[PDB]
Order: structure tokens, then sequence, then C-alpha cells
């Protein structure tokens, strides 16, 4: 009963996987990068990366491995998607035509099983005898890598260790041995098994079971002639091989967890390691011949990069650093350190807009074309991103070196108000690095009468930053009270006051209290380059959200919705209250309607009654599920994002006979987006068929657009989707309907009420014979639809973003 | 001597027994309970 | 509130009912939303929470025959959650699986003693009377909505490894929970909400807070004595809370363990006093007096010699109670203790009993058991 259209204005930019090998040809050195649903294949050259291809997958790439079974001249690519679609693909080039062949594919889902705590694990035997998957606790799935197994038919082997933390395939074994670190009440142990395909079962591992560090997390399968494995934990790096045992406890790696690694040398003599704070180390394996055996382990701090999700060493000291929290990097490892003792020098930076935690659409140049200003990144990678359509999407970066959380725009003062957070070590606290909040032109610290420790303890300092819209310099930085957490920010006029204010909601958060018991609503005015605290109100809870409601202020305090009026004395006077029994995390408004939402999808819809001066529960829809954002498309339709990365639409249908149906929001649209939407925002990026425009920003840095379609256009485009799915060859042979089906966990239903804009737009990139196949016996305005009419329709659709 | 089927109330005369038993706020399903 | 030398496992056995009874271990469950038809006992009227034990005595021949039939087949009947006791409203109910049965011919009449256990909540689709006087009801088996972790969707693949914490140590708790929050909800920086906000919806954190608030009721409350599953823990807490019937109905309606735990924490933090139902101002006790003398928590259901079911809450102190009778060990619900009738001082209505230890070496020497149906919660 709803008709919506979703397009990707910006493709996902966060990197969640990178591999190196020989995929395009036996001689080329290829780098493969996974950006959620995109796969980018580059050829590594002395001049950097040469993009060879980019492919769209109908899934979230969770596993991506390259292997070369005996008889193959190039590497084959094994990919598993978050919905458990497995595929072995090959790279075929005919003249100038590039196409990723699908050598084999299947779905390795099990109808039963709890998804593992540590997520999906996918490994391949060094001899390419099989693929080992860890998807559910207590089971180990084996896919024999026999060329006859074109359906990727796997079998399970029971694991006696339910809490497996990591697992790898060992080198130099006559049988496909696995070494894995797991946990039990007695601590963490490294254990080895010997997989048998003939018997489809485990066998006693080569060496033995052994006890490891309490925080052992990472397993590295060292190649020949070393063999064995390296276990990396919080404080120690150990090497186990048969009876041989080695250990080191370097103090450099003790201030951050090592999360990613990569083998530098083919013989395993060098490894790259990366911590959670952007430090890049080198691990060196000193070998001595007696047969070659390991002599010692040494760790060196190569330098500092962007906070790395994955690392891969390409060649000639060049390393690609794929990051989720910041721009990906191409850096070079120098032989000798520079003046600051860093061996790492950045060569290239690849843009990454994710995570987008908030954004606002503003017409800075006032040409009638909006620009999207987003709070992207986290920690030292935090920044503002100004995105505008070019004459294809020009992006400007404003580094902040601290996490930006909320953003709003003030036309009168020509500035943005940005809530930001910086981590400070409780030394009495000191900043880790210079950041926007500390280097502001002028600054102030909250001073309100209202309201243990350790050296290594970390605390969050929250600031309101006034940033010029032209130079994007930090004009002002106001620091909030200690332990105060700034949650909401609006800029608006109130009452008869002709001034425009920045209004901030904050909660007093202490580690002792489970939920905040007191909080603040602060009203600042930015005038003549000064930020003055015009008013201050104490409330008994956390002000989770705030909105200007028809000249008044509508705030959400814990589980209450409070409407304040702005009296002549410039103070907030409570006009009315409403109690919902749910924490009003999301608070949207349209006209006199208020949408109140909870983290568990408990949606309700209130209406303000001016004559009665009170709220009334117009409608309600409670359904246990995690919810990340909501928006009001129009008076009736409400759009939200929920678990398993899917959009949903709820409809009120006030013209219902029975009062039960008048108080129910029937879900009228579901669509597996594949992205975790963080923020919704009404606006458009094109100069001002479809109605409305709601941009949304997600965790992977993707920006999408949702608009409303008429029933006729929705039916036509649904028909077009059905036509195309039979014509377009999906990579990995994943069905589009399965990809876009609502997912959750073991509970999937087909998507409805949503037109996949990307699939429609792909109609323009197919050969004319394919277009003719797609357009056949179709009805267009009835009449006999022709290829050119659909080309015109798709071209019109492409202009909304 | 008189017992209350609901609680262990004990009393001598009968009027108080009926008063208390009726005081019990409940459907007092005497049909399904008393021996 | 002396140290409990008492074997808290005693009352849960319902030794007062009689000697050993035919115990059935044949657990029976119906698939989610599976439509079923089940019988009903008109005698029972209590709100049964799944996992809570309901003891009963039946003397009427119709009920005896019905339970005899139930022993064959599944041994599962229904308990209607009467929103309004009159006219048997019964918009929701709970399946009770009979797990103990005994038969006796004392008094010259056939008598059957039963112990059932709540198994599954359900919605009543159709309630119809049979020719034998045993109502048979249509049952839509409500499901247990199990949600994944809040950060399961937003979780960096690199940090997925190391998500398993080492263990809990046998200030230390505060530091461990700070570390747990910091590590579990790190990827909360990828979203628009803080870590503590996600902690407010974390199953483990909510159970820990509930345990912290329960420990005041039992100093010997070893963790193993409380369920570790969020669903079982939530149902146990809901069964042990001294709340009115409307709140019990509300807790039964909720299908998600997270929501049940949040509502339970709200109720615990709000309710303060326990007052007389037949009055409106005579406060019989306060939450601070609630203490657990059983493995089932402070509040549990027992039967009298005439089959009436009382949900008694055990406390170490009561006020405004007029005592009647003499300490009688007969049919005492707490072995080694003698009971006496207790009435409200103002309206002289039955509120509960006072129990006194029969041995001088037994602690606590005295305490009280107040019937839930004879009390109402009072907020300040
Ligand atoms: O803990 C306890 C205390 C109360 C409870 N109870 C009753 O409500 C009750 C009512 C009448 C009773 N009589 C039946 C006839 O001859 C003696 C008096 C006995 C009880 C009794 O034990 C119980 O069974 N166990
Ligand atoms: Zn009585
Ligand atoms: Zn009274």
């Amino acid at each position: 009963m709803s008709y919506n259209y979703v397009v990707t204005a910006q493709k996902p930019t966060a990197v969640n996987g990178c591999v190196t090998g020989h995929f395009t040809s036996a001689e080329d050195l290829n780098l493969l990068i996974a950006k959620n649903t995109r796969l980018e294949i580059y050829v590594v050259t002395a001049e950097g990366l040469r993009p060879v291809k980019e492919v769209g997958m109908y899934g979230k790439i969770a596993v991506m491995e390259l292997f070369r079974p005996k008889g193959e001249s190039k590497d084959l690519l094994f990919i598993l998607t978050a919905k458990y679609n497995a595929c072995i693909l090959e790279y075929k080039q005919s003249g100038e035509s590039i196409d990723i062949i699908t050598r084999a594919h299947g779905n390795v889902q099990d109808r039963i099983g709890r998804p593992s705590e540590t997520g999906i694990i996918g490994i391949i035997d060094p001899e390419c005898r099989m693929i080992g998957l860890r998807l559910y606790d207590g089971l180990f799935k084996v896919i024999p890598l026999d060329r006859d197994n074109k359906e990727l038919k796997a079998f399970n082997i029971r694991l006696e260790e339910l809490h497996v933390i990591d697992v790898k395939f060992l080198y130099g074994c006559q049988a496909p041995t696995i070494c894995f670190v797991y946990q039990d009440p007695q601590g963490r142990h490294v254990k080895t098994y010997e997989v048998s395909l003939r018997e489809k079962e485990f066998n006693k591992g080569p060496w033995k079971q052994e006890n490891v560090e309490a925080e052992a997390s990472m397993v590295i399968a060292v190649p020949e002639p070393f063999g064995g494995a390296i276990i990396i934990g919080q404080e120690s790096i150990t090497y186990h091989n048969g009876d041989k045992y080695l250990a080191i406890a370097p103090p450099i790696i003790k201030q951050s967890t090592i999360v990613c690694h990569n083998r530098v040398d083919p013989n395993g003599s060098r490894y790259l390691l990366g911590d959670m704070e952007g430090r890049l180390f080198m691990l060196l394996l000193e070998k001595e011949e007696q047969t070659v055996t390991l002599k010692d382990l040494r760790v060196e701090l190569l330098g500092e990069t962007s906070i790395a999700e994955c690392l891969t060493y390409l060649d000639n000291g060049v390393v690609f650093v794929g990051s989720r929290l910041g721009d990906s990097q191409l850096v070079k490892l120098n032989v000798d350190s520079n003046e600051q003792g860093s061996y790492v020098v950045a060569m290239e930076t690849f843009t990454n807009l994710g995570p987008i935690v908030d954004m606002c659409v503003v017409d800075l140049e006032r040409q009638g074309q909006g620009q999207l200003v987003t709070c992207s990144g986290a920690f030292k990678e935090g920044s503002l991103r100004i995105i505008r359509n070019g004459i294809k999407l020009h992006i400007r970066t404003v580094p902040l070196y601290e996490s930006p959380r909320k953003i709003c725009y003030q036309e009168v003062s020509q500035c943005f108000g940005v809530l930001s957070s910086r981590i400070e070590v409780q030394d009495g606290t000191t900043a880790l690095r210079p950041s926007a909040s500390t280097q502001a032109l002028s600054s102030s610290v909250s001073s309100s009468k209202l309201f243990e420790t350790s050296f290594g303890e970390e605390v969050e300092v929250h600031n309101l930053l006034i940033i010029d819209q032209h130079t994007f310099e930090v004009l002002h930085a106001h620091q909030f009270l200690q332990n105060e957490y700034a949650l909401s920010l609006v800029s608006c006029k109130l009452g008869k006051d002709p001034n425009t204010y920045f209004i901030v909601g904050t909660a007093m958060v202490y580690p002792e209290e489970a939920e905040p018991k007191q909080g603040r609503i602060v009203v600042f005015q930015y005038s003549d380059g000064k930020l003055q605290t015009v008013a201050e109100k104490e409330v008994k809870g956390a002000v989770y959200s705030m909105v200007e409601f028809n000249g008044k202020l509508l705030a959400s305090i814990n589980s209450t919705v409070r409407l304040y009026e702005w009296t002549t004395e410039k103070e907030l006077r409570t006009e009315c209250n409403h109690y919902n029994n749910i924490m009003a995390l999301y608070l949207k408004t349209k006209g006199d309607f208020i949408l109140v939402g909870d983290l568990m999808r408990s949606v309700l819809l209130l209406a303000y009654k001016p004559m009665e001066g009170n709220f009334e529960e117009i409608a309600r829809d409670f359904n246990p599920n995690w919810m990340s954002a909501v928006e009001i498309l129009d008076d009736d339709n409400f759009l939200g994002a929920e678990n398993a990365f899917n959009l949903f639409v709820c409809q009120k249908d006030s013209a219902a006979t029975t009062d039960e149906e008048r108080q129910h929001l029937q879900e009228v649209g579901l669509f597996h987006l594949g992205e975790f939407v963080n923020v919704f925002c009404h606006g458009s990026l094109v100069m001002q068929p479809t109605q409305g425009s709601v941009l949304f920003g997600t965790v992977n840095g993707m920006i999408g657009l949702v608009t409303s379609l008429s029933e006729s256009w929705y039916n036509l485009l649904l028909d077009m989707q059905n036509r195309l799915n039979k014509v377009i060859k999906s990579v990995g042979k994943i069905e589009h309907s399965f990809w876009r089906s609502f997912h959750t966990e073991r509970k999937t239903e087909p998507a409805t009420g949503f037109i996949d804009g990307d699939l429609i737009e792909s109609f323009l990139d197919i050969s004319r014979p394919k277009m003719q196949e797609v357009v056949a016996n179709l009805q267009y305005d009835k009449r006999e639809a022709t290829a050119d009419d659909l080309i015109k329709v798709v071209e019109e659709l492409t202009r909304i973003h | 001597l008189l017992f209350c089927p609901i609680c262990g109330f004990t009393c001598r005369q009968k009027g108080n027994l009926l008063r208390h038993i009726n005081l019990h706020t409940g459907e007092k399903l005497f049909k399904y309970h008393l021996y | 509130p002396n140290i409990i030398n008492f074997d808290t496992s005693l009352p849960t056995s319902h030794t007062y009912l009689g000697a050993d009874m035919e115990e059935f271990h044949g657990r029976t469950l119906h698939d989610d939303d599976s439509c079923q038809v089940i019988p009903v006992l008109p005698q029972v009227m209590m709100i049964l929470i799944p996992g809570q034990t309901l003891p009963l005595q039946l003397f009427h021949p119709q009920e005896v025959s019905m339970v005899r039939n139930l022993i064959q087949k599944d041994r599962t009947f229904a308990v209607l959650a009467y929103s309004n006791v009159q006219e048997r409203e019964a918009q929701f109910g709970t399946t009770a699986e009979i797990y103990a049965y005994r038969e006796e011919q004392d008094f010259g009449i056939e008598i059957v003693k039963v112990k059932a256990i709540g198994r599954q909540r359900f919605k009543v689709l159709e309630l119809r009377t049979q020719s034998d006087g045993i109502q048979q009801a249509k049952v839509q088996i409500l499901p247990e909505c199990v949600l994944p972790s809040t950060m399961s969707a937003v979780q960096l693949e690199s940090l997925n490894k190391c998500q398993i914490f080492p263990s809990k140590p046998v200030q230390c708790s505060y530091k461990w929970w700070q570390k747990y929050q910091k590590r579990k909800f790190h990827c909360a920086n990828l979203t628009s909400w803080p870590r503590w906000l996600y902690s407010l919806y974390d199953a483990e954190t909510l159970m820990d807070r509930i345990k912290k608030q329960l420990r005041e009721w039992d100093e010997n409350l070893k963790d193993d004595s409380l369920p570790s599953n969020p669903i079982d823990f939530s149902y146990r807490v809901a069964a042990c809370l001294p709340i009115d019937d409307v709140l019990r109905i509300q807790l039964l309606k909720i299908g998600s363990a997270i929501q049940r735990l949040r509502c339970e924490l709200d109720i615990m933090n709000k309710c303060t006093s326990l007052c007389c139902k037949q009055c409106q101002e005579t406060e019989i006790t306060t939450k601070n007096e609630i203490f657990s003398l059983s493995l089932c928590g402070p509040m549990a259901a027992y039967v009298n010699p005439h089959g009436y079911v009382h949900e008694t809450l055990t406390v170490y102190k009561a006020c405004n109670l007029n005592l009647i009778g003499r300490p009688s060990t007969e049919h005492s619900w707490f072995p080694g203790y003698a009971w006496t009738v207790a009435q409200c001082k103002i309206c002289a209505s039955h509120i509960g009993w006072k129990f006194t230890a029969t041995k001088k070496d037994m602690s606590p020497q005295k305490f009280w058991g107040l019937t839930r149906s004879a009390l109402l919660p009072t907020i300040p």
C-alpha cells in the first residue's frame, strides 16, 4: 500500500577486506578490495594502483579468499556473503571485455544453528583441498575443493569446543590440519585437528593441546620451512610448532589490541600488524639453520596509519591500509626512519565517508542546489564531509581529529553547530592529540551551579563547535560539564523571540548509574563571534532528542515527551507532558503530529491538541526489533531502518472503520538495504515522476535516497525489475529477490513497496539486444511499451540524484 | 472450634464465622473445595 | 534478618501436600503459534507465569475425571489470566504441565493432589463450555521473541574476534562491568547512540542489575541459584515480584526478554510499600523486608487442606497484623515452622500468617508469609 524508490547516491566507501594475488593473469599482481557490496580489482604497478574492474555483488561480502588449485594458471576467488551465498569465481578477459566467471556457487546455510559470537570465519587449505567455514558454534563446515563440486556441497563436522575464537589451516602437513584458539571455563587453549574428507571427520591434531594467554585472539599459520603457528594476544606473541615453543611479551603492543595482520614475505619471515589506534608494527621471525627452525621473535613499531580494518603488502615496500573509520591509505615502508622516527609515509588516500552518524542538507551557495554536510569518521579520523553534485559527486573533507556526533546549520549566523567528542586519558585529564575542540579560535567551558579514577582511564569530553560555513574553521568551541554527554542539538527560534538559538540536550552520565537521572537543556546564542549561554534548564533525565514544534520546544526526557514554551523572560516553561513508558529516543515532527520511537522499534504517534493543550496517542505499533533511525515521509507514511540492515515503512490509515485499525500502523514496505542506516534527512542534491526526497547516511559511508512513486510508476518499475532479473547475470549467481528479501535472522520475507533503483538504473548499461529482451509485451502509457520509452523513464529517474 | 476453609481461622459461635468467610474477597468456590 | 540456616530447598518440594507422588518427566511443548485445544480447570484462578509451580487439590468428581484424562495424553491444561475475576474474562493464559500427581481416598471421597508447572504463554482464541462442565479453549501459542545482540548488525569484522570475554572474577565487579561495556559496545561509535544507551537494552547488564537489586532480598543468593537464560531469568523475576494482577498480565503479554527485564527493573525501582487490599492506607510492609526462604524466590504458591491456592510472600517483618490461633505444625508450608492466622488491624481481613521456628537452633526464629491476593503495591 506504499510505493517507494531507493537509489544509491554514493556507493559504500568503507573497506572490510583486502587480498593480494594473481587473479587477472598469472603475471599480474592484483589487489582485491571489498567495500560491503562492491568488489574492486586493481593491478599493482610501480606508480600505485591501476583500477582494472569494479563489480557489484548481491550480498555483503563477509569472506574473500584467493586460491590456486593444482592445474589452474590463475587464482580463483572464493566469496561468501552475509546471507551465506558461497561462490568460486574466475577472471576471464576476452579482448577488452572483462567478466567475472562463476566457476561454482551454492548456499551453505544450515536450517539450525546459533550464529557464532566471533562471526563468520572462512579459510582455505594451503593445498586447496577444501574450504573450512565457522558459521555456527559447535560446527565446522567443510567444502571439498573438488572441481566436480560445482554446487559447493559442504558437510558439517561437530566441534567439541563451542567458543572457538580463531582458526587457521596449517602449512606443511600431509593432511589438511587446522589450528584454532578457543575458550572454556579453564581459560584459552590452542588445539589442533586433522580433517579427513574421506571419513568426513576430525582426527588427533599433530602436536597437542596447549594453553595460551588469557586474551589470545589471533592465529597466524606460518608457511614453510617454519610451519607451526603464531598466537597473538593482548600482551604476548607466542609461536607453537610441535614441541617447539617460543614467547615474547613486548611492551610496545600493550597499549592497544592488534586486530589485523598480513604476511609480508612468501616464506613467512615478516608480518605486518595493526592495532586499534592506527599503529602499524612489523613482526620479524629470526631463523637459524641446524632444517630451518625459528630462533626469536621481534616486534618493531613501523609507524602510524589510519585506523586499519585490514592491511595488505603489495610490493616494493608499499602497503594498502583498508579502514572503516577513515580514509583508506596507500603507504610506503622506508628502510630507514625519518626525523620523527616513522618508517611509514603516505602515498595515496582513498576517500571514506563512513560511518555517517549525522548529516544536514544546506544550500551554501544558494543556487537552489543543496549540499550534504555529514559527520563522518570516528576518533582521530573524524571529520566533516561536504558532498555536492558536480557537472560525479564532489566531496570536500574538513578534518576534526575527534568524533563528530551531531550537526545543524544556522542561516542567520552562517555557521554550523556540531556536537563533538574527544577522548582524554585521566592523567586531571589530558588530550591525546590536537583536535577541533582544542584549537578553536575562541572557547568557553560550561559553568553551571547545577550538579574513582586511574591514570589510564579514558573519558569523553563533549563540545559544541561553531564552524564557519565558508572556511569551515572552528569559530568557537564550548566545552560541557564533566561527565556530561551531549545527545541532541537543534537550531531554531522560539516564541516571539526574534533571535535564533543553538539548543543542546545533555545527560549527566556516571558509570555507577545505569540510566541518567538528571540532564540539561542549554540555549546558547552565537552573536558577534561569541557564544553566550542565554538559558539553562535542569531536567530529571537524559534529553535524548529535541525538535522545534511550532515555535515551542519538544524534548524527550527519559520516557517522557515534554513541550516547553519560550516566555518573554527568555526561559523555558513546561507547557505540557506526556508519558509513553518507552524511552523516546527518536522524536520526529510534522505539523501537529509527533513520531516517538524506541530502540526496540516501539513506534507511537501522538497529536498535539492546541485547544486542550495536551498530546493524544493517535496510533501505536510495537514490534520487538532493533531500530536505528526513523523519518516521516508524509502525514501517513513513516520510514525507518531496523536489524539485518533493512528499511521498513509504516502506514497509519486514519480512515479505518474499527478503532483498532485506526490505532495500528500496518507495515506496508520492507526492503533489505544491506546497509546500517544511521541518519535520515529531508533534502535533495539536485537543482530544484517522484515525490519527496529523503537522503540517508549509513555506517559504510553510503549515502542513499528514498522518494515516493505513484502506483502506475511503481507497477511499471516492479515489472521492469522482474524483466531485468532474468537478463542481468548476477556475480556469484545470487538471485536478486533473495538479496533484497527482508532478512533478520532465520526469518526472511520478500521485499515489498520498494523499487531497487540501482537495478533499474543498470538497465541503461546493457546491450540493445538485452534491452529488447527486457522490453517485450510490456504496457506503457494503454500502449505497447518500447525500448526507448523505458530508456526515457530510467533517464528521468536518474535525475533525482 | 469452627474452621475457615480459606485460612486457619478459628471461632466459637457461628455469626462471626459467616462474617469472616464472606469477608474473604474472592469467588470462594466452596462447591469445588469443601469435602 | 539473620543468616538462613534453613534448607531453602525444603518449601519447593511441597512436603506438606504428602509423600512421594507419580512424577512425570515427559516435557511437552507446542510449536510457535501452533493452534491447540486444551482443557481448563474452573477451580484455578491464579495468574500462572511459565516456570512457576502451581500446586492444587481437587475433590469435585468432574475435575478428578478431567485430571485422570489429562494424565493420559500430554498432562497439559490451561490457566486463564483473568483480567476480571467475574465473568471469566480470560484474554490471555498459560499452559500448565502436570508434573506430580497423587490420589487418596481419605474422608471417604476421591481426592487428587497435583503439582503443575507453567510452560508456555498463549492467546485464547475461543472459550467454550463442554457437556461435562470442563471448559475447552482454543490456544494460539505465543512465541518467545529472541533478538540478537544490539551491536550484532554493527560489528567490525576485525573486532568480532576477541568479542568473547575471558571470564568473570569469582570495585572488582564495577571494573569488570566497565570493561565489559567498553569492549562489547565499542562499535557503538559507528552509530548515533552512546555505549550506556545500548547497555540499557543489554540482556546481561539488565540481568546483572536485577541480581544486584535481588541480593538485598537474599545474602546467600549465589548466582547458580538464579537462571542464566534471559527468558528463564525474566520469568522467574516476574513470578517473584510482589505486584498486582494487572502488572502480572502486562508482564505476561510481553514476548521479548529484554522488554520483560526492563519492565521488571522499572517495577522494582518504583514499588516501595505493600498495603492492605480490604483497606487503602494500612501498610503491612515494605520492599526492604522481602527475603527469600525458598529456591523459587520470596513469593511462591502453596495449597491448603481444602485446595485453595495462596501466593505467599515471605518477609522477615510485618506490621499491623492481628494474630489468631496458636502455632500449629500441621500442614505447615515451611517445614520446622508453626503457623498462625494474621488479619489486617483495621478491617480485620485475612492477610497471611506468622511462622515461628520449632527449634531454638533454627534461624530465622520467626517470620511472616503474606498472601499476594490480600495485598496491593503502594508507590510513594
Ligand atoms: O502454611 C500453611 C498455613 C495455612 C494453610 N492452611 C489453611 O489456609 C487452612 C484452613 C483450614 C484448616 N483446617 C481444616 C480443618 O481442620 C483444621 C483446620 C487448615 C488450614 C491450613 O494448614 C496451610 O495449609 N499451610
Ligand atoms: Zn479465613
Ligand atoms: Zn485492612
